């Protein structure tokens, strides 16, 4: 057995020896000179805030210097050439959920040994047998299918995202909301996996949802935005702006929530609330963390506020078409179900989608300035409901 | 002799002033290509602001950003490098100067040149940073190909570097 | 149908989504990488752990949970967190620090390495690598925390993501751990992150942290750093199929080697002397020398056993892998000598080797006696320890002839006459300045490349400025605004003061002026 300083005798009397009898500083606040965001320095900002090692020569670093080694041409390490936006300081911002790793993995370890729980549960019971088998096999398996490369593209949007960003807590933010896209995806075939364990002949393999989500017109609109918001340009502010607040608060929220999570409940399916549930759930906490960073520091920084929401306007007037003409091919799916009374007809999709364009509206457009009017926004997508 | 402080000196207050003073975008794009072309990279025509220049840089930058989106029409934001080309014209003929470059030091100073000029708030920054990618691939595949076939005392040389001091 | 169905209890296990996820990505023409490279990774790379972001968290959380259960519940109760030598104490709040930017630039490095991938499976290897880099920031951060918390000197534990900024030992440490994770070919990259740093440097760096940290009373350390070697494990796998997905694109054959010979030098330039001299001189009990714990993994193991098998895809050994033997000898050696005589610049208090320090290293590395032995001796006897005294070696070193240089490129000071590692001094004069190399590997970066290698070194910065100065203006002080974090000891009394260091009167040449 190898000797330990701390329980060999010789070691530990020399140590005591050595080691003061008092303290040599009475700092014990780990980078006691961060800002405080709340009323007292959290754990999370301080395991956190300023790992990143950047110079004064990007909004608000402590270093100085050229980066040691750069990309062949001169391009920098971090620089403010990756994005439009401007600020007086990038680690301004601060996820409200406070979420460093360890957070993070604890709470989805909770709904990952949850949910096998769950799983094993449901099937004993037998709950499948009631749903309706329509909607199970031509909208759910196929449609909700094909869904999870909406949430796979977002995933990867992110990519850059996490190489080019600016700040350590911005990174964190950025990298979570990643994982959590790539976890819709995952669950949405778990699901299909787990239903072909059930009921026979249903086929969880993917090649129906890729076919539907590479060519079925319900779909290209929504495909047409993800493509480019993730492979289309660099700009991470962009990207995180585009993807979370514009293109998945509207058309993501109204496919996930509104078609399949509401439409389960009225079509006698007991499962697929439980993982749009978790979806939902990645949904808020990841809003919150986007508010803060677009709303909170950049739409109302003291110095570049006009300036930012100048881009943030043009950004969201584009993608907002994006989102619109994504929707308006979506509504063609309610040609394909059952009629149901305020649910699937035009008056139930119109209320679903005032909801959706009312709740942006606040939770978004009104925050940078972006003027919208919502009647307008429904009547659009509605133009695509079948008559 | 002596520098003065890091973050708080003579030279960046000064040139503050001079920044303050840029009251529309041909102006201040005029004053970052001139500074860039002046004080950054390898071939800049001066060190004498060696640690203060890229702060200052960033200041410059922020002031013309600022004119653009107080000046310019959305679209320009969108398509237009401040010069008044557009973007993708300028993306069109700096992909085009490298792939024509004959030698890594014909690529080098290409690409160089392409980022002193263009650098944003000058060029939109989704179209710059595909151009900077694009322009980087073909410096590197030039450069790194038999990267070891030149004896030091040769790729002196070529860099024309004077030599002031070789050790033992 | 609705009154018969199979109720055996079934779940979905990670490998049953997992075999699905390569069939997730979608054929679209601007489905390509953002980023600059000379290489196309190939559209059918596998991943080797079946891993889903559920499991991902399981997994990690588990972890999680024994080391906090060890850290803040059992040595708490112990009081173990002021029961480690101060010597190593102090050590690790470079250690764990400069660690630190490491692992936080391998979460934009992964990012990078995610973007370059066109496999679903390879873009999912390199994300939990981007996750579990944002793990290790977090628990370096946690090293530190912790000492700040309950070790009787929590300066410099408490602040280095700030006092860091005023040494140049930082400095190199940004090249190999920062910029030369994250700037250039995403390529050079991962050779520079996963095929060197982790698939070479992370298990020697693992086993000798913990082994010297524990020979020290410090149980910290190890609870943490054998948690991160279980997920570094993932990440040589990610820097293996790295070079599998490349390797039958024809650019791997003509670009490969260079990147990797460029990466491995450029990690071991400093990783090879900031380690060593760090656990040397940083501690109080010695393990094994740096130089046998250099050989074993570095050369045996990585350049025999994990280059032998990468062969299959057109991996040759590093050729400056002879040339950094001779360092790992003697390069930390050297380094000390620059750490100990410009100490103030540090957040770390040192101490000089004692009789007992000095016998073992004369007897590990024949010849320290007479040269570094003399060195350290004859500054104590000069008043290095003495806060009256107005000494401070580097001014030593300048009155005698051994004048520090920076390398452009590493980063790394450089004494040309006293260095008795591999290196040597070249200085040219470019377009008005002048640069200091000092190796025939990084000389080519610099001539080839020069528009990446553009750092100002501290001589530069500070240049004709007085050291008292330049440690206040970068907060380089206690709670008391005036007593250093930094000290040339690690007693509890006599500690250095601003007033101390300005009675020296230190004032930062251009060390290339005379050229
Ligand atoms: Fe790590
Ligand atoms: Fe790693």
């Amino acid at each position: 057995v190898t000797k330990r300083g701390l329980t060999d005798p010789e070691r530990a009397a020399i140590i005591a020896a050595a080691v003061p009898d008092h303290a040599l500083d009475t700092q014990r606040k780990y980078h006691y000179f961060i800002q405080p965001r709340w009323k007292r320095l959290s754990e999370y900002e301080q395991l956190s805030c300023y790992a990143q090692p950047n110079p004064d020569w990007i909004a608000g670093g402590l270093d100085w210097g050229d980066w040691t080694q750069k990309f062949h041409g001169g391009r920098p390490s971090w620089g403010n050439e990756s994005t439009e936006l401007r600020t007086t300081d990038w680690y301004r911002h601060r996820d409200p959920a406070r979420r460093w790793h360890h957070p993070y993995v604890k709470d989805k370890s909770e709904e990952a040994r949850y949910t096998q729980r769950f799983l094993a549960a449901y099937s004993s019971e037998g709950s499948i047998r009631t749903i309706d088998p329509y909607w199970r096999d031509e909208i759910l398996n196929k449609y909700f299918g094909a869904l999870l490369y909406s949430e796979y593209g977002l995933f990867n949007a992110h990519s850059s995202v996490g190489r080019d960003c600016l700040s350590d807590t911005i990174r964190q933010t950025a990298v979570f909301a990643a994982l959590d896209k790539v976890d819709n995806a995952q669950m949405i075939q778990m699901e299909r996996l787990f239903i072909a364990k059930l009921v026979p002949g249903f086929d969880a393999s993917t090649d129906v949802p890729k076919k539907i989500w590479t060519t079925d017109p319900i779909y290209s609109g929504a495909r047409a935005t993800v493509q480019e918001i993730w492979q289309g340009v660099q700009d991470w502010n962009e990207i995180l702006w585009a993807g979370h607040a514009v293109y998945d608060a509207t058309f993501g929220q109204f496919a996930r929530r509104e078609f399949f999570q509401r439409l389960a409940t009225v079509y006698g399916d007991t499962l697929t609330p439980f993982f749009t549930a978790q979806s939902q759930t990645y949904f808020q906490t990841t809003r919150g963390a986007i508010d803060d960073l677009f709303v909170y520091c950049l739409a109302n920084d003291s110095e570049f506020g006009a300036h930012n929401r100048t881009f943030l306007n043009a950004w969201t007037e584009h993608y907002l078409a994006s989102s619109v003409a994504a929707l308006k091919d979506f509504v063609g799916l309610y040609a394909k179900v059952e009629k149901v009374a305020g649910a699937t007809d035009r008056a139930g999709v119109s209320e679903a989608l005032q909801r959706v364009f009312g709740d942006w509206k606040i939770d978004y457009a009104d925050k940078i300035g972006f003027r919208v009017d919502v009647d307008q926004k429904v009547d659009a997508v509605l133009a695509g409901y079948k008559n | 002799a002596k520098r003065e402080p890091i973050h708080d000196n003579s030279i960046r207050t000064e040139w503050e002033a001079k920044i303050a003073k840029l009251t529309s975008v041909d102006q201040a794009t005029k004053f970052i290509q001139d500074f860039r072309l002046a004080y950054t990279s390898p071939f800049r025509k001066s060190y004498d602001i060696d640690v203060d220049y890229q702060y200052i840089e960033r200041k410059i930058e922020e002031k013309l950003s600022v004119l653009k989106t107080e000046k310019l029409p959305v679209a320009d934001l969108i398509t237009k490098a401040t010069t008044g080309e557009d973007a993708a014209a300028v993306e069109a003929t700096w992909i085009a100067k490298i792939k024509a470059a004959k030698s890594k030091y014909e690529a080098e100073r290409i690409h160089i040149e392409f980022r002193q000029l263009y650098k944003p708030p000058v060029l939109p920054v989704n179209v710059f940073l595909r151009t900077d990618a694009a322009l980087g691939t073909v410096l590197m595949e030039i450069r790194n190909t038999d990267y070891y076939g030149t004896p030091l005392e040769g790729l002196r040389k070529e860099r024309g570097v004077k030599v002031l001091h070789l050790q033992a | 149908d609705a009154l018969k169905v199979n109720r055996a209890p079934v779940g979905v296990e990670p490998q049953e989504v997992h075999k699905w996820l390569q069939s997730f990505n979608w054929d679209f023409k601007e489905n390509r990488t953002k980023y600059p490279t000379k290489y196309h990774m190939a559209n059918e790379t596998k991943e080797q752990f079946k891993v889903i972001a559920k499991e991902y968290a399981r997994m990690e959380a588990a972890k999680d949970e024994r080391q906090f259960g060890t850290l803040l519940d059992g040595l708490t109760r112990l009081g173990a967190g002021n029961k480690v030598h101060p010597r190593w104490g102090e050590t690790m709040k470079v250690i764990s620090n400069f660690l630190e930017v490491g692992e936080y630039n391998a979460i934009a490095a992964s990012a990078m390495l995610w973007d370059s991938a066109t496999a679903a499976e390879q873009k999912n290897g390199y994300l939990a690598q981007v996750l579990d880099e944002i793990r290790h920031t977090h628990q370096c951060a946690f090293i530190n925390h912790y000492y700040s918390k309950h070790y009787h000197d929590p300066a410099g534990h408490n602040d280095a993501r700030r006092t860091r900024a005023i040494g140049p030992l930082w400095k190199g440490m940004k090249r190999v751990f920062a910029d030369g994770f994250i700037s250039g070919d995403a390529v050079e990259c991962s050779v520079n992150l996963q095929l060197v740093g982790e698939a070479c440097f992370t298990n020697p760096l693992i086993v000798a942290v913990t082994e010297w940290a524990s020979a020290n009373g410090d149980e910290i350390t190890p609870t943490v750093f054998l948690s991160v070697e279980t997920d570094e494990l993932r990440h040589m796998a990610n820097g293996y199929q790295t070079v599998v997905s490349i390797a039958n694109d024809p650019a791997s054959a003509k670009f490969l080697n260079t990147d990797l010979n460029n990466a491995f030098w450029t990690q071991q330039k400093y990783f090879t002397p900031v380690l060593g001299y760090l656990f040397e001189y940083g501690s109080k009990f010695k393990v094994e020398p740096w130089v046998k714990t250099w050989n074993r993994w570095v050369y045996e193991d990585w350049g025999g056993i994990w280059i032998g098998r990468l062969g299959k895809y057109g991996v040759e050994s590093p050729a400056s892998l002879r040339d950094a033997k001779r360092d790992a000898y003697w390069a930390h050696h050297d380094l000390a000598l620059a750490a100990y005589a410009m100490w103030p610049l540090g957040f770390a208090r040192l101490a000089l080797p004692d009789e007992e320090d000095q016998a073992w290293f004369e007897a590990n590395y024949p010849g320290w006696a007479d040269h570094y032995g003399k060195i350290f001796n004859e500054w104590k006897k000069l008043g290095y320890e003495d806060p009256k005294s107005g000494f401070i070696p580097y001014q030593w070193l300048l009155a005698n002839g051994h004048d520090v240089y920076i390398d452009r490129v590493s980063q790394v000071p450089f004494i040309p006459s006293l260095a008795k590692g591999t290196g040597s001094l070249r200085v040219h004069e470019f377009n008005g300045k002048k640069h200091s190399l000092t190796d025939d590997w990084g000389e080519r970066q610099w001539l080839i490349e020069p528009e990446r290698y553009e750092c100002h070194n501290v001589f530069e910065q500070y240049e004709g400025r007085e050291l008292s100065e330049v440690i206040a203006e970068g907060h380089g002080v206690r709670s008391d605004g005036k007593t250093l974090i930094a000290q040339p000891h690690t007693r509890g009394d006599n500690l250095w003061t601003l007033e101390d260091i300005k009675r020296a009167g230190c004032v930062f040449p251009d060390p290339l002026a005379k050229f």
